[PDB]
């Protein structure tokens, strides 16, 4: 009705972006190894 | 007992025989023997880092 309701509905465009569609992944990192050694003569254990 | 057997060029109380680190050690007996002494499978001194 004139001079009544008058109810306005709006719809900003805040931004467009070009996504991205992630396809396979992994994880990485740093490492650094640590040895244990240990020497037999022949015929020890193992050491044929 | 290995304390028996003599060292080389030395003396002791039995005849004894044994393999080839045992005649470089000790004195290996050309008469009938009376044990017989091997060289340990895995002996020695062990050292850590
Ligand atoms: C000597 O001893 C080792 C263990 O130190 C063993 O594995 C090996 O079989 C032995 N060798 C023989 C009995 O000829």
């Amino acid at each position: 009705v004139k001079e009544d309701q008058t109810k306005f509905l709006k719809i900003k465009t805040v931004s467009s972006e070009l996504s991205c569609r992630e396809g396979q992944s992994y994880w990485t990192g740093s490492f650094s190894p640590k040895c244990l050694s240990s020497r037999r003569c022949h015929l020890v254990g193992e050491c044929h | 007992d290995i304390s028996q057997c003599p060292k080389i060029g030395g003396h002791g109380s039995k005849k004894c025989t044994g393999d080839a680190a045992f005649c470089s050690a000790y004195e290996c007996t050309a008469q009938y023997a009376n044990a017989y002494c091997s060289h340990a499978n895995g002996s020695g001194i062990v050292q850590i880092q």
